[PDB]
RNA sequence: AGCUUUGCGCAGUGGCAGUAUCGUAGCCAAUGAGGUCUAUCCGAGGCGCGAUUUGCUAAUUGAAAACUUCCCAAUA
RNA sequence: UUGGAAAAGAUUAGCAUGGCCCCUGCGCAAGGAUGAC
């Protein structure tokens, strides 16, 4: 069944396909009227360009690839970045495979010495602090009752 | 990844077009590798199951299924289109052309805005909805 | 608090209000053409409002209440939003719609005689509204109805041996390159008739000849602001119609009138004969002040507008 | 949670009874006059108090 | 399913 | 938040933790590059600018959580005898001020209703009317005229947090999105915010009626930044000679930030501070109002090293702290000559003799909750001597 | 046989109904939910989520707001 | 009788039912006390 079978009707030119220079993407020839003759007209136009290219390739594909390997040694791509990890998980028994889950569930400890600074720090602030006369404070559970006697 | 059912000729897009009947078919017609393919489809994935009760997506693959390119003019790189009851619904939404999005927008709620309204307007019997935004200017400052 | 305050270096309790704008209100409304002037560019004239003093609008109504509270989806969310984004495009079409504001694009809305200069989908919507259901057909039956009424009422008196109503294509009432005859007076004896004269013209130059048959046509405008004067349009239009060539009259004298539903104007252009100017005039003042397609017309602007007085 | 399909049954098919509790609640009597009306003429308060 | 565009997206990029 | 799955096995998440780091590594990456971009002026719809914050309110909030747990384990960054320096400072700035310290709240207040008025008009007035409010919003207008109906209860339950509560709920963060940069914001729980607006009001009456303050401590009530501006210019032009420059004088003027002012406030030594002005009860709960939770959408982590700013109160301990920083940049000579006598305080920029005046190289300052605008007057000698040091 | 009770349902009058009326598929609960009074004391559901059927009539808007061929001229 | 021509249904308001409760009557289940040569 072609697209109309169902009853529709309209209301590669693809921009994908389409480049601003040189025009649509893909060759106008690609199949005709090929024979030996056709096929010994490309052999020779290929090698007229191959012996064109002549002029500078060994310099050109030296270049080509010292720039491609530079790249790719620079900027891995991620597939290459991850390719470790892929053949790493290849050893896994398949019954592991089923038992993944879903989603719906010497040393030293850092804080001690801190604790302790901080604390001596403390003591040090409340001994300065105790030939300090004028402060003032309340007593908490005092005023609590207080203010518990106060309730109307 | 692309976890959204894909489309491969022709005959599965023309019955699932006329497989939902309470719901709007959604069709993405264009290539996973091109990138604003990619932004819709994970825009879309993040919506798939919050449209579920009215709408649904299905992906087309030009190159894979290259009939629809003549009759629907999917010249551009990707096209979004709209059906509900074989009939397609035109979308207002001020770029000139109302039959396709042909744009990938980063918010899903613009979407699921779009989708909605295309729903409402669709199930009240209108073959033309305006979109509750205007797309011609990106809000951009 | 997630608001950023602009005022946040004083309070308006503390520090009292160190600025005043009202002068600068006032100089706004002065500079911008004064009150009248500034309402010559909104459609304050098509509401027929006879004062502005005592008028009101009505912020956040709508047609359905303006529906605020509700478990509304954010797309209706958007669109009560916008609402009074077409409310202030209804307000200011006639001086946004010209074509002085945008070059080109002079497309006549559907069915109505009025141009949409620039693709204004709020403006077209609101338009769409307010003539829905062939207002402008209607208005232009009533109006030559009420006319022939009124030269029916006053047959005898100025020698008119009957009227006529002609056979009137749907689209002549928003037919704006051609036109046609809307009414026909038919004689017992010569009418001789008078030299062109605008509604206003109390002195008119006779002319030298008579007929037997005289043409009364009636063209609806809406005029944007650069052209809402209704005396040049109806001069033009009289002297287009009569010498054009896809436009046939039944004979080479008669008036036409030409009425400004945007600014509620009228003007009248034509060939006259004695006894017809006054009559013209109180038909013309009855129909500006007592037409129902007319009353229509003004009742659903000023829903429209949300503006009530 | 999926959200739900939007659709448009009739709003209301009676009214009065415990309909007019319902708007109590939400849509009460307001004063519905000078609190959505603008004064087209004049100013009140400042110019630009806003 | 996921495997087949998956195999799709790898050889056109 | 940690991540363990325990059937999973260690193959796919190692796999799995290369990618998240991966895509960490870029989010952040593109997170700072979009910043730039933004910050910088270039176009940007609203999408991009609301992911942005998103983005980087989970950065800052990692960072933040990184340097408390920072303090925490190189500890207090004050040294001890640093502390007791600033402290002794402090208590000889006050004693020499002869301060009394406010007292706790008392429960006959005779000013007490006018402050929760004055506390419940700024909490209502924080809410601008926008017909649209959450859950949170709306409790805290319920409890606001609750609160505004009965004062007496208000106040005995308001008191009764001051002299116990220590223990306190989550604080929501979210960052106002100012293109050049972020500034937090701080969602505090409505019964916490009456408690916090009361005692604010009460701490600023109680401070401005014992002249706790300096004049020097902007921004003042009295004056907005303008006349601020006004008065600095005119105190500059009214110095003795002040533009004489023929015997080599040379006037200087530094303005300064202070920076990192508010993260970086040792809340021990925060609060040793406070209780020499305040009730130890109050400085306590002052301290232990700051110790809480800081909360995101999904992230949260325990603020420790640093202030909040989203404390009502939190505007009092900035003008305090601060002022302890000015009694080391002035020194507790200077600043009383500056200041004044405790019988007569003297206003913003004057002095009780022009010989007091021009006794110090210090002519003028002038602190905003942060910035220190300090002018000074040296003659050729005092200059040449300063630039040999 | 007369009389009466508890519980239940039908019918009826009157009353209430957004600090009101329920679902709850989520969880906890007499193997004890929740308790500032009476605490070696009391004894039931509680917490989160999500709701607030049908008929008639009237009115408004609109040209038409939906029930099965209508119109025009003349006589009877 | 005759002659002739041929909003894909909106919006607001009120009453009753449904819901819940006191009481009544009845039905039913299980009983309670008690009268009679």
């Amino acid at each position: 069944v072609p697209g109309l079978g169902r009853g529709a009707t309209g209301f590669d030119l693809n921009d994908t396909n389409y480049d601003e220079f040189n025009g649509y993407a893909g060759s106008l020839f690609s199949s005709g009227p090929y024979e030996k003759d056709d096929e010994e007209a490309d052999a020779i136009y290929a090698a007229l360009d191959k012996r064109m290219d002549e002029r500078r390739k060994e310099r050109r594909e030296q270049r080509e690839k010292e720039e491609i390997e530079k790249y790719r040694m620079e900027r891995p791509k991620i597939q290459q970045q991850f390719s470790d990890l892929k053949r790493k998980l290849a050893e896994v028994t398949e019954e592991e495979w089923l038992s993944i889950p879903e989603v719906g569930d010497g040393e030293l400890d850092m804080r001690k010495i801190g604790q302790a600074r901080n604390t001596l720090m403390d003591m040090r602030l409340s001994q300065v602090s105790d030939s300090v006369s004028g402060q003032t404070v309340v007593d908490p559970k005092g005023y609590l009752t207080d203010l518990n006697s106060m309730i109307p | 990844s692309y976890m959204l059912p894909h489309l491969h000729n022709g005959w599965q897009v023309d019955q699932a077009i006329l497989s939902e009947e309470d719901r709007v078919v959604v069709i993405r017609f264009g290539h996973d590798w091109d990138p604003t393919c990619m932004k819709m489809d994970e825009v879309l994935y993040s919506i798939a199951e919050k449209v579920k009760n009215f709408a649904v997506i299905y992906l087309v693959d030009i190159t894979e299924v290259p009939d629809f390119n003549k009759m629907y003019e999917l010249y551009d790189p990707c096209t979004v289109m709209f059906f509900f009851r074989n009939k397609h619904i035109m979308i207002d939404l001020g770029t000139g052309n109302n039959n396709k999005i042909n744009w990938a927008m980063e918010d899903k709620q613009e979407m699921v805005d779009i989708i909605e309204t295309v729903y409402r307007g669709a199930r009240k019997g209108r073959g033309l909805v305006v979109s509750p935004k205007d797309y011609s200017t990106k809000y951009r400052y | 608090v997630l608001k950023q305050n602009p005022f946040w270096w004083t309070h308006q309790r503390h520090d009292g209000k160190l600025w005043n704008l009202n002068n600068y209100r006032t100089d706004m409304i002065q500079a911008l053409g004064g009150v009248e002037g500034i309402l010559e560019h909104t459609l304050f004239k098509g509401t027929y409002f006879p004062t502005w003093e005592g008028l009101f609008w009505e912020k956040a109504s709508g047609f359905e209440e303006s529906m605020k509270w509700k478990k509304l989806t954010n797309a209706q969310r958007s669109g009560l939003n916008q609402i009074p984004n077409r409310r202030f495009t209804l307000w200011w079409s006639p001086t946004i719609n010209r074509a002085n504001v945008y070059v080109g694009f002079q497309v006549q809305l559907d069915l109505t005689g009025i141009f949409m200069h620039g693709k204004i989908p709020t403006l077209k919507i609101s338009l769409i509204q307010i003539f829905r259901a062939h207002l402008w057909q209607k208005i232009h039956e009533s109006i030559v109805m009420d006319l022939c009424q009124v030269f029916d009422q006053e047959l005898d008196a100025l020698e008119i041996e009957t009227v006529q109503k002609e056979t009137i294509h749907p689209r002549k009432s928003y037919k704006m390159n051609s036109s046609c005859a809307d009414i026909l007076l038919f004689a017992s004896y010569k009418w001789n008739v008078s030299r062109p004269s605008l509604l206003a013209d109390s002195k008119d130059v006779m002319d030298s000849t008579t007929t037997q048959k005289y043409w009364i046509d009636i063209q609806l405008r809406w005029g944007d602001y650069d052209s809402h004067d209704i005396e040049r349009y109806a001069r033009a239009k009289f002297l287009d119609y009569t010498t054009d060539n896809m436009s046939i009259y039944p004979s080479p004298t008669g008036v036409l009138i030409a009425i400004d539903l945007a600014y509620n104007l009228h003007s009248a252009y034509g060939n006259w004969f004695p006894g017809s100017k006054p009559l013209i005039q109180q038909a013309m003042a009855k129909i500006m002040k007592a037409n129902p397609a007319l009353y229509v017309l003004r009742e659903r602007i000023r829903k429209g507008l949300q503006l009530y007085s | 949670k999926p959200l739900p399909a939007p659709l448009d049954g009739q709003r209301k098919k009676r009214g009065g009874r415990r309909y007019r509790k319902m708007k109590e609640r939400l849509g009460l009597t307001e004063i519905r006059k000078q609190a959505n009306r603008m004064s087209f003429g004049e100013i009140e308060e400042d110019a630009y108090q806003e | 399913d996921i495997e087949s565009s998956l195999k799709q997206l790898a050889e056109r990029r | 938040i940690p991540w363990k799955v325990p059937g999973l096995p260690t193959p796919i998440e190692n796999m799995i933790l290369r990618y998240v780091k991966a895509k960490a590594d870029w989010w952040t990456n593109t997170a700072h590059y979009n910043r730039e971009r933004i910050r910088r002026g270039a176009t940007v719809d609203k999408t991009v600018c609301k992911k942005n914050l998103g983005r980087l309110t989970r950065l800052y909030l990692k960072a933040e959580q990184e340097r408390q747990h920072n303090y925490l384990k190189d500890g207090p960054y004050i040294t001890a005898e640093e502390a007791v320096a600033v402290y002794t400072t402090t208590v000889h700035w006050l004693e020499s001020r002869r301060f009394s310290p406010i007292p706790f709240p008392p429960l006959s207040y005779k000013h007490d209703t006018k402050l929760l008025i004055l506390a419940l008009e700024r909490l209502k007035e924080a809410y601008s009317v926008k017909s649209r409010l959450n859950q949170s919003q709306r409790e805290e207008l319920g409890l606001i005229e609750q609160a505004y109906d009965n004062p007496h209860e208000a106040l005995s339950r308001i008191k009764r947090h001051l002299l116990t509560q220590r223990a306190f709920k989550e604080v929501g963060i979210e960052f106002m999105d100012l293109y050049s940069h972020l500034v937090p914001v701080y969602d505090v729980e409505p019964l916490e915010k009456i408690t916090d607006a009361y005692l604010d009001q009460y701490l600023w009456y109680e401070a401005d009626k014992r002249r706790l303050f300096p004049p020097w401590i902007k921004p003042a009530d009295t004056e907005p930044p303008p006349l601020l501006v006004y008065k600095w210019c005119q105190g500059i032009n009214n110095l003795q000679d002040v533009w004489e420059t023929s015997e080599g004088e040379c006037n200087v003027m530094l303005e300064s930030r202070f920076e990192k002012m508010y993260e970086k406030i040792d809340l021990t030594l925060l609060n040793r501070l406070l209780r020499l002005i305040v009730d130890h009860n109050i400085a306590d709960y002052m301290t232990a109002k700051n110790n809480v939770v800081i909360n995101y959408k999904d992230m949260n982590h325990t603020n420790s090293y640093g202030i909040i700013r989203g404390l009502q109160f939190a505007s009092f301990i900035v003008q305090y702290y601060g002022l302890v920083m000015d009694l080391l940049v002035l020194g507790l000579h200077r600043a009383s000559e500056m200041a004044g006598p405790p019988q007569m305080p003297n206003d913003f920029l004057s002095f009780q003799d022009i010989a007091t005046e021009a006794a110090h190289p210090i002519r003028l300052f002038c602190r905003y909750i942060d910035r220190i605008h300090i002018f000074f007057r040296f003659t050729a000698d005092e200059a040449r001597d300063l630039i040999q040091r």
